[PDB]
């Protein structure tokens, strides 16, 4: 009986919108939400994914959610608000729910699921400046929106936050940190829970569960056991891929890439752009 | 798949 | 007429050659990089991609290309700003071949190539790659069938890869014609447009697309032979053999493979 | 790294 070893494997109804600039953590949200609804810790991917719909998915095979839904319908995206797939849900929605985050976690984050290693000094370097050039990804034409539907981040937060009656006339609108999120996860899932109006009373107890079946940890061992994606164990070296769930840090210096690149960051933060009006909204300009 | 361990 | 003209195919079924044509055709100029072609019309899962659409209420004739089952939600936004369909269809073992090509699998990868095949035959079709494909079957029944239904404002009409490569100016100009993109249609320019899109041209844009990266079909060359009837012997008798199996029984992919000439 | 295991 030896101990520590490793095994040998060789409105009611409508719409709700879980929006979000990428990297800002929908993923997790959408983990607690999936916990939440069926009572049931989500052990793979895709019992994240059984609970609500991903826009750009879906539109990957031509396929809408319900312009005219008998149900709560939880839909994720990252597209700017005003893409014109977005008009057709002008009245059918209920719900907006946008995630905000620290950009400077979410260059790092990006980056990293970009298979960028700070390792690597030029491109990270390279990858850093251009989210700051752009004030954000929109600039990777490969990424989410193509870059061009997912704007810069003060276009996706504008986008989503603001002129709500115009744009979404029959839904409420809640905007939710990141980090208020990780400062006291109970609480504030517990008011993204009443905010979506599921239906019926918020149980503290199922909110306390479902927060504690999608902690780092939880979701860790989830992304290893997975299963689906979150977009076959050991191949060679080009099998490997980035970390999903990585370590959810706040407010991160850049200063590693180069005290220069953190200096352009705070030159941009403190400057009069609308990434530095939002920046100082949501309390990541210091 | 999916081990692990740790006996 | 106004209203959106679908060039709707499976994959690797000479749409591209037949926008190219088009393009030549609508701008009486010979395409020359791959932004010609996508400047005359549209691609439906480009356009998704970015949270985009055709326009529901077309002020004018509009192309859009897609490969899409014509049943899928978002076909659905277009049941009434539809005005023509063309469908173009190809045997599968060739479709089978140019996407194996395309997915940058080598003839000779005995595995790769084997679990290529069976999955599209288990599949009959491309559609586990995506489900908005579906199945061959499902895809051309979708598009050339109950189109009183999906578009009712629509005429459709479905052209084979390979009479589009055995007489292009005859059935370009029919596509044409069909199309409805204005004025009495000219044989002399669909000859020329033709002329401007053979595969020798289009390997040239191909090049020339590739030296200023003027855009992009989608390394493997886009622009190949175009052969027909293709065995799939290479890969092994049981593959050819359980091939033959979806040509020879009464399932729809049988009946559309039989319908086409693809069934031998 | 980026691939699990354990082997
Ligand atoms: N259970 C969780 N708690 C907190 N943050 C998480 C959790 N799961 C994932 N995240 C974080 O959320 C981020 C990914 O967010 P999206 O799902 O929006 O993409 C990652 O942040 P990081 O790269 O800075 O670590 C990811 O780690
Ligand atoms: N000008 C052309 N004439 C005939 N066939 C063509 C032409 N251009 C492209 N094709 C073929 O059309 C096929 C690709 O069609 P798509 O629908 O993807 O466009 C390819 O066939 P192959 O891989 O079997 O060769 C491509 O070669
Ligand atoms: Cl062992």
């Amino acid at each position: 009986s030896s101990h520590h070893h490793h095994h040998h494997s060789s409105s009611m109804n409508g719409i709700r919108w879980i929006a979000s600039y990428p990297k800002a953590g929908n993923t997790w949200v959408r983990c607690m939400l999936a916990a939440y609804i069926t009572g049931k810790a989500p052990q793979v991917w895709n019992d994240i994914d059984a609970e609500s719909l991903t826009l750009e998915a879906m539109l990957r095979f031509g396929d809408l959610p319900p312009a005219e839904p008998m149900e709560p319908v939880l839909v994720k995206t990252h597209l700017k608000a005003d893409v014109p797939v977005l008009g057709l849900y002008g009245e059918a929605t209920a719900k907006v729910l946008y995630l905000v985050r620290n950009p400077r976690d979410m260059l790092l984050s990006s980056m990293r699921m970009a298979s960028i290693s700070r390792d690597d000094v030029e491109k990270s370097r390279d990858f850093a400046r251009k989210f700051i050039a752009n004030e954000g990804l929109g600039w990777n034409a490969l990424g989410a929106g193509g870059g061009v539907g997912l704007g810069s981040w003060p276009e996706n937060v504008r986008s989503w936050t603001e002129s709500s009656s115009d744009r979404f006339p029959n839904a409420d609108v809640l905007t939710m940190r990141y980090e208020d999120l990780k400062g006291d996860p109970v609480a504030r899932f517990s008011e993204i829970v009443e905010f979506l109006d599921l239906g019926g009373p918020v149980d503290i107890e199922d909110i306390r569960r479902a927060v504690a079946a999608s902690t780092l940890e939880r979701m860790r061992e989830l992304e290893k056991r997975s299963g689906g994606s979150p977009i076959m164990m050991k191949g060679g070296p080009g099998g490997a891929r980035p970390q999903f769930v990585g370590e959810g840090r706040y407010d991160q210096s850049l200063s590693f890439l180069g005290e220069d690149i953190e200096s352009d960051y705070q030159e941009l933060l403190h400057g009069d752009s609308g990434f530095a009006l939002y920046a100082k909204q949501y309390g990541y300009a210091g | 798949x999916y081990x692990x361990x740790y006996x």
